């Protein structure tokens, strides 16, 4: 589980709110074809990549665009290219996420300058959750975070070796990712009920019932 | 969940 490949990963995929699951549906594409990269991801079932992908799609996504924008000010920045200010989303009735996002990610990822490395490590642990339901064999999934998280402390020693706190640092962001991304599925099943709000047939699908 | 199986291929 080398740390070099999740970088190549990272690297080879790089109404506000309807602007916003535009590119939401958009990057799903993407998403997909980052998974593909992160090493022993395609070698599991079938079954189970559906099941990793279907459980982590949001706090996936929710990093990638939170990474994106730690040089934008108070804002973020769009896979569309679009730049929304926080002025922006609490005008359209979405702002206490929006700020969440703002200081519990976007800020921090800025204030220790979190590298690409780093958030594809994150990545790949949030995406190789050995707690997703229906998996086939747990334990395969469990040891494959095992070798990512192993890998990233190794890398954070090796790359900064004065602050021995980082790798804690890292993955104390997981839960306010996780939370953020349970509050966005709720804002987005919201839409999805008013019917106010355009979403595209892939994100329409991950908002779908399993099977 | 037809796209996405459609799209690990
Ligand atoms: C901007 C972006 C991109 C991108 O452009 O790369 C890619 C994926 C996403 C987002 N942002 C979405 C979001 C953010 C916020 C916040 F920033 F305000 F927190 C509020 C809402 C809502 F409108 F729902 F309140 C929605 C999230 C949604 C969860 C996974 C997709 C969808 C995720």
């Amino acid at each position: 589980m080398p740390v070099e490949r999740i970088l190549e990963a990272e690297l080879a995929v790089e109404d506000p709110v309807t602007n916003i699951c535009q590119a939401a549906d958009k990057q799903l594409f993407t998403l997909v074809e980052w998974a593909k990269r992160i090493p022993h991801f395609s070698e599991l079932p079938l079954d189970d990549q559906v099941i990793l992908l279907r459980a982590g799609w949001n706090e996936l996504l929710i990093a990638s665009f939170s990474h994106r924008s730690i040089a934008v000010k108070d804002g973020i920045l769009l896979a569309t290219g679009l730049h929304v200010h926080r002025n922006s989303a609490h005008s359209a009735g979405v702002g206490a996420i929006f700020d969440r996002v703002l200081t519990e990610l976007v800020s921090k990822m800025r204030d220790m300058q979190m590298d690409k490395t780093e958030l594809g490590c994150l990545r790949a642990i949030v995406l190789f959750n050995p707690d997703s339901k229906g998996l086939s064999n747990p334990a395969e999934v469990e040891a494959l975070r095992e070798k990512v998280y192993a890998s990233l402390e190794a890398y954070c020693k090796h790359k900064y070796p004065e602050q021995p706190g980082r790798f804690a640092k890292l993955l104390l962001r997981l839960p306010a990712l996780r939370s953020i991304g349970l509050k966005c599925l709720e804002h987005l099943f919201f839409f999805k009920l008013i019917g106010d709000t355009p979403i595209d047939t892939f994100l329409m699908e991950m908002l779908e019932a399993p099977h | 969940h037809k796209i996405l199986h459609r799209l690990l291929q």
